């Protein structure tokens, strides 16, 4: 399940990149909350994953 | 591919509002803002699931290897 | 240059005393640094 | 802890230690044979004399 | 699952044996035989 | 140099939990 | 000091609205640890019914088998729980699915070309092109024929588009819908969003009558602050209406004359639902789980 | 019958000799029971120390610790805070039942 | 009931012994295998 | 443990084992991220499990991580807390940080557990609050005194340290003294804590407990502070915005 | 990864029960550490965050072509003004509550809508464990190979780390 | 009590104390031979 | 190549191009820095491979040949000398070091 971006350039439409979705919009909270994330590492939501977030084959 | 059943972040069922949203924009000639707000979508986590969906299954169904030509 | 020092060691008839830590790994011996720099002996009670 | 590593249960059911059975570890090493290779606090082989 | 090889020792029975970690072979009753070698040479047409 | 245009008609769409368009 | 009879005096509930799908209410004079415990149980502990095992006989469509199974499990079913009991996964599959545990749904779709003349819409052009969630048909295995005869099993949202087809293609499956909680998987969660917000408090310090009273209106939602004149100058009408935007602190005219704070005991719950249960009933079920979450520990032997 | 004998577990390595300073270990729990139970134990006027702890998030184990000033054990203080957690959920259930009748 | 499919004409097809691997309607060599009603199971997760 | 360039001997150290369920990757604390020169971006570490009691007694006593606190190059410490722990000590040990009684004992037991063996007195001891009458409150510097009162042994006296910080005395206001770190009888009386104290930095507090109390206490103090500033960040978060 | 070079590994899947929630009731999909940003300097991610949030609210899509905004016409003042029209905070911040304790957080949290990505190489086929197994017949040493239960190499540099510790039995 | 212990491998440590801080010592131009091309002389 | 712009308000297309030049010279140096000192450390670690402190505190090679007479002339470990010349810290903590 790809998505088009909300925040995008105008050349995104001229090269026809909507045919080939690269990723997915996400509600991203810039927060240090858990302690399992430093410089690289990130925290995905568990229930978002179970509902098919970033799934591929 | 097809519209996801549930929203990723809240969990509202959103899969029943894709064919509704396309007829709101085609026939009622609404903008995307009011057509999402008419469908009962009012959290921005849940807006973008219908708002920002590509629906590439229409391009995948053009390749049917069971039907001639 | 493994087979130039090997030629020099055979012409010399050189006894490897097996005390550098690269020599003991070849022969499979306890290394002579730290925990191998001494011996443990057991004081047994009876004569 | 700072002096610890987190070992997964994939590695935990493979890496084994030849613990010699004695009078003090027999209460813990009976349960390792009864758990066996399936459960984690378990064994996988016994070596005879 | 049980492949053929030599016979089982330990006065157990004559049988065929079973792999453990893909390169050592044990019998059906647990008892372990001695060290199969698995000749290999690695890579890197060419 | 031209500004980035102010998008027009942009009204309130964040209401508290259990409120709706009761603001006219 | 605290008492279980002083909590009964000060605790109040104000139900703002209620619906078949959402319920907005209040909890006055309760703790943030108690109110968070009610929030979690509604999300993670109140059980629901969802498709757990999906058995494909044929799937010649475009959507993969493991994708199309996942989309069935996310469908909210209008089963009332406690009409089912709990499954037991220590005993094998021939012993495991009795009709007291399991609801069986099936799907049988075949797409064919439609003879029609005109680009044209694909529902006037094929037959059974779009597979909706209302095509999950309830099969009353056994004694479910008489106890689920008042209330048949049907999705709460029937127009969930599950799949799309083209002629030649088919989907022939049968699902087993079982009872579970939402801390296992997010499909058994009964609620869209069960969540509270804490009551806003707007503390005026100096009077802001005059021209100050007109733009201090527009720092808040349009019903929060009230004005008449210098007489009946500036006050809060409904602090519950206020979204906490902190829009008045970005003005140096008003960054001294107001302290935005919170009432730390007044909670404002917004409970919703997927459609299986009513949101006033997933709150009674949630307040009773935490009660039974401590009866089970009081009536338990303290081992070792 | 059979009472469940793995849910609550007193850890005797942290338990006092009098009985007044103990540490319990509850399986399959998290902040839900632990933060709500700690609020109710801390309102006992005899409780000296109370806090919960989740050791690692990957297993579902809850350590709570109670220390009392004497004259009440940590098991008598745990079971008052289990009683008043039940009797607090029966006030929320009753006030919310009346207001549904009062609509 | 034996079933293949030709990749060109999508005509369903059976293939016995001592046959060419060709379609019978068209003359196409690439020819893909259909799926039948057979049980596969999935945890809906 | 190990990494692929083993350039010095602190890239191969003796970790103890904790078996964690429901996990598929090896899992490592943040105090080891500078010794292995490791960043958590898909690096693999080789794990070796020795098979007799001779080799076990050397990964416990010689190659263990507690005795690799100081490097053999120039004696600088290599082990300490990293980012969200550095930026929570500036908030916890700040002068604004006040805690009620229910908050105070939750932060002590959330980091120090007598069941796992963090205490020394078999009972968690507390301090009197620094505000008595209107509403009794503890201060955030007074939680650091409690976590050092429970992990350092009761026979020895407290730590006496006079040090500095990285944060200047003008950032806090007029006539503040929060650049001066003062420990008197094991009690933080003045100054916030930074990278300069419990980071990988010499002559701070973790480097001074290592000298007075030993390598075992200084490894427990990093573990206690790593759990203290993790549960404080979970209760009171840190965020960076567009207005920053 | 995002579209700004802020990649990173998934360190933990974290349940909604104890993940922080908002006034609106939105658990975020992705938590990113704020300690990523001071040295990487991806402030295009700080303006993608408050422009995706404005676009998901009003239903519009925004242009993010470079050199559209000036120094007189900063996008923090353009998209931020579009959050104030909705009824949100101007600065992209948002009031959050703790999912663990339940009390509200110290300040307001910078939440928005950022476009994410998923890199193709995965850790599903990377690693190996070995207790014992097949050997090489010349050397009677464990074989090389990820599939065939191969051994870990203790090479020349890893040997010298064991002489440096003085432990002659870990080298043995 | 701060003396070196007998059996300490001060030869490997001294080699690791020149090799390991030299991987840091690898940068280019900001006269005299510099860095690793100097330390390889 | 002077940038009066900042990352908060954006940088102009001329000075976006000069900043891409300085971004690449830091990456070609990493292209020529992946192993500079691999054979230097290997060749140090094998001559000095058996040099070790002896029980008479003389630094000797593996074959018995003496290299030094003490380690540094004082025989102090580097990992022990840190609070050794910190005389004020040890006086503040006299009774704890005692
Ligand atoms: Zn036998």
């Amino acid at each position: 399940t790809g998505q088009t971006p909300i925040v995008k350039a105008n050349l995104y439409d001229d090269y026809g990149m909507d045919n080939f979705p690269n990723g997915f919009n996400a509600v991203v909270a810039v927060i240090s909350y858990t302690g399992y994330d430093m410089d690289d590492a990130m925290i995905i939501n568990k229930s978002a994953d179970e509902r098919g977030f970033g799934y591929g084959t | 591919m097809i519209v996801p059943v549930r929203c990723f972040s809240c969990g509202k069922v959103v899969g029943d509002k894709w064919e509704s949203y396309l007829n709101l924009l085609q026939e009622d000639e609404l903008d995307e803002g009011t057509a999402l707000s008419r469908l009962g979508l009012k959290r921005y986590c849940c807006r973008r699931m219908i708002l920002t969906h590509v629906d590439l299954i229409e391009k995948f169904l053009r390749y049917n290897p069971l039907e001639k030509r | 240059t493994t087979c130039q020092f090997l030629t020099k060691a055979v012409l010399d008839n050189e006894r490897e005393q097996l005390d550098s830590p690269s020599a003991r790994i070849v022969v499979g011996k306890l290394n002579n640094v730290g925990t191998g720099s001494f011996d443990v002996l057991a004081k047994v009670p009876n004569a | 802890e700072t002096n610890e590593i987190g070992v997964p249960p994939v590695f935990a059911v493979k890496l084994t230690y030849p613990e010699p059975v004695t009078a003090y570890n027999i209460a813990e090493l009976r349960q390792a044979v009864i758990n066996g290779p399936d459960k984690w606090p378990g064994a996988t082989q016994i070596q005879n004399e | 699952t049980f492949i053929r090889g030599p016979i089982c020792g330990t006065d157990n029975c004559p049988s065929r044996l079973w792999r453990i970690i893909d390169g050592r072979r044990t019998c059906q009753y647990g008892h372990v035989m001695e060290g199969d070698v698995e000749f290999n040479d690695d890579e890197d047409l060419g | 140099r031209k500004d980035v245009p102010k998008v027009e008609g942009l009204k309130l769409e964040h209401f508290a939990t259990g409120y709706d368009a009761e603001d006219f | 000091e605290w008492n279980v009879e002083k909590f009964k005096k000060d605790f109040e509930v104000n139900i703002s609205s209620l619906d078949a799908r959402e319920a907005n209410f209040d909890l006055i004079n309760i703790d943030t640890s108690i109110a968070n415990a009610f929030r979690r149980i509604m999300i993670s502990e109140v059980p629901s019914v969802a498709a757990e095992y999906v058995y494909f006989f044929n799937n010649t469509s475009v959507i993969q088998d493991e994708v199309l199974a996942h989309r069935i499990g996310l469908v909210p079913l209008k089963v009332d729980p406690d009409m089912l009991t709990w499954v037991d996964s220590n005993l094998p599959d021939d012993e495991k699915f009795t009709d007291e545990n399991t609801i069986v749904l099936s799907l049988n779709v075949k797409c064919t070309r439609n003879p029609d003349a005109p680009s044209t819409d694909p529902k006037e052009l094929y037959n059974n092109a779009h597979v909706y969630a209302r095509d999950l048909k309830f099969e009353p295995q056994g004694r479910q024929s008489t106890t689920f005869a008042d209330c048949p099993v049907v999705p709460a949202d029937p127009d969930i588009l599950l799949a799309k087809l083209r002629p030649g293609q088919e989907i022939s499956l049968k699902a087993h819908c079982i009872l579970g909680i939402g801390g296992d998987h997010a499909k058994f969660s009964p609620v869209s969003t069960a969540s509270y917000r804490l009551l806003p408090q707007i503390n005026i310090l100096q009077p802001i009558k005059g021209e100050s009273a007109r733009r201090f209106q527009k720092c808040f939602p349009p019903g929060v602050i009230g004005i008449d004149e210098g007489s009946d100058e500036a006050y809060v009408k409904d602090a519950r209406k206020d979204t906490v935007s902190r829009e008045v602190l970005r003005y140096e005219e008003f960054a001294d004359k107001v302290k935005l704070g919170r009432v730390r005991n007044h909670f404002i719950f917004n409970v919703e639902s997927a459609g299986a249960m009513t949101p006033e009933e997933i709150f009674f079920k949630s307040v009773r789980i935490l009660k039974n979450k401590a009866e089970y520990l009081k009536n338990c032997p303290i081992t070792q | 019958e059979e009472p469940d004998r793995e849910k609550i577990k007193l850890l005797t390595q942290a338990t006092s000799e009098d009985g007044t300073s103990a540490s319990f270990q509850i399986v399959e729990e998290d902040h839900t029971l632990g933060n709500a139970l700690r609020y109710v134990i801390m309102k006992n006027p005899d409780v000296e120390f109370c806090g919960y702890s989740i050791p690692h998030p990957s297993e579902n184990l809850l350590n709570i610790r109670i220390q009392t000033y004497g004259e009440t054990t940590a098991v008598d203080a745990l079971q008052k805070g289990l009683k008043d957690l039940m009797d607090l959920c029966d006030v929320v259930e009753s006030k919310f039942t009346e207001k549904i009748k009062s609509m | 009931t034996l079933k293949y499919i030709c990749a060109e004409c999508s005509s369903k097809l059976s293939l016995s012994r001592t046959d060419a691997v060709r379609c019978k309607d068209c003359g196409h060599r690439i020819l893909l295998k259909a799926r039948t009603k057979r049980l596969v199971q999935f945890e809906a997760r | 443990m190990n990494r692929q360039p083993t350039l010095h001997k602190a890239s191969m150290m003796g970790h103890k084992v904790r078996v964690l369920p429901n996990e598929k990757t090896l899992r490592l604390h943040y105090a080891n991220t500078g010794a292995y020169n490791a960043d958590f971006d898909g690096d693999e570490m080789n794990m070796h499990f020795p098979q007799n009691e001779n080799a076990r007694a050397e990964a416990l006593n010689l190659a263990n991580t507690d005795s690799q606190y100081l490097t053999p190059t120039s004696g600088s410490p290599v082990r300490g807390l990293i980012q969200d722990h550095i930026s929570a000590g500036v908030w916890l040990t700040s002068k604004d940080s006040f805690f009620t009684r229910e908050q105070y004992q939750q932060y002590i037991y959330g980091c120090i557990r007598p069941e796992d063996g963090h205490t020394t007195r078999s009972k968690i001891v507390t301090l009197p609050p620094t505000i008595f009458k209107p509403y009794p409150l503890w201060t955030g510097k007074q939680i650091i005194t409690t976590v050092l009162l429970n992990v350092t042994p009761p026979d020895m006296p407290g730590i006496n340290l006079i040090s500095k910080n990285k944060i200047k005395n003008e950032y806090w206001g007029k006539g503040s003294l929060e650049n001066e770190v003062l420990f008197k009888d094991g009690a933080l009386l003045c100054g916030i804590l930074d990278k300069s104290q419990y980071g990988a930095s010499k002559y701070g507090i973790v480097h001074s407990l290592h000298e007075v109390y030993g390598p075992e206490v200084a490894a427990k103090v990093l573990s206690v502070l790593g759990r203290l500033f993790t549960n404080y960040i979970t209760a009171t978060a840190f965020t960076c915005g567009m207005d920053d | 990864s995002s579209r700004h070079g802020q990649k990173g590994v998934c360190s933990r899947k974290w349940p909604t029960i104890d993940m922080p929630f908002s006034e609106t009731g939105i658990q975020p999909d992705i938590i990113i550490n704020p300690h990523a940003f001071p040295s990487r300097m991806t402030i295009g991610m700080f303006v993608e965050s408050l422009a995706g949030k404005a676009g998901a609210l009003h239903g519009i899509a925004q242009d993010s072509t470079p050199w559209i905004f000036n120094e007189d016409d900063t996008p923090a003042d353009y998209f931020g003004e579009q959050l104030a029209k909705a009824g949100y905070n101007y600065h992209g911040n948002e009031p959050m509550y703790s999912g663990a304790t339940g009390e509200e957080l110290r300040a307001d949290i910078y939440v928005g809508v950022v476009y994410y990505q998923r890199l193709r190489h995965m850790v599903n086929d990377k690693f190996q464990v070995r207790s014992t197994g097949p050997v090489n017949s010349l050397t009677m040493q464990p074989v090389k190979g990820r599939k065939r239960h191969g051994g870990i190499r203790v090479g020349e540099m890893e040997r010298d780390a064991l002489i440096g510790h003085g432990t002659s039995f870990l080298l043995q | 009590r701060s003396l070196i212990n007998p059996g300490e491998a001060v030869g490997i440590i001294a080699s690791q104390s020149v090799g390991e801080p030299s991987t840091q010592m690898t940068l280019n131009t900001f006269n005299v031979t510099l860095g690793i091309p100097r330390l390889r002389e | 190549g002077y940038v009066k712009g900042r990352f908060y308000s954006g940088i102009k297309p001329q000075e976006y191009y000069f900043h891409c030049m300085a971004g690449r010279e830091g990456l070609i140096d990493t292209a020529v820095k992946t192993s500079r000192s691999g054979y230097l450390q290997r060749c140090l670690t094998k001559q000095l491979e058996g040099v070790h402190v002896s029980y008479d505190n003389s630094i000797r090679d593996a074959d018995g040949t003496l290299v030094q007479f003490m380690y540094g002339g004082d025989a102090i470990d580097i990992t022990k000398e840190s609070h050794m010349t910190q005389f004020e810290f040890c006086l503040d903590n006299y009774y704890a070091l005692l």
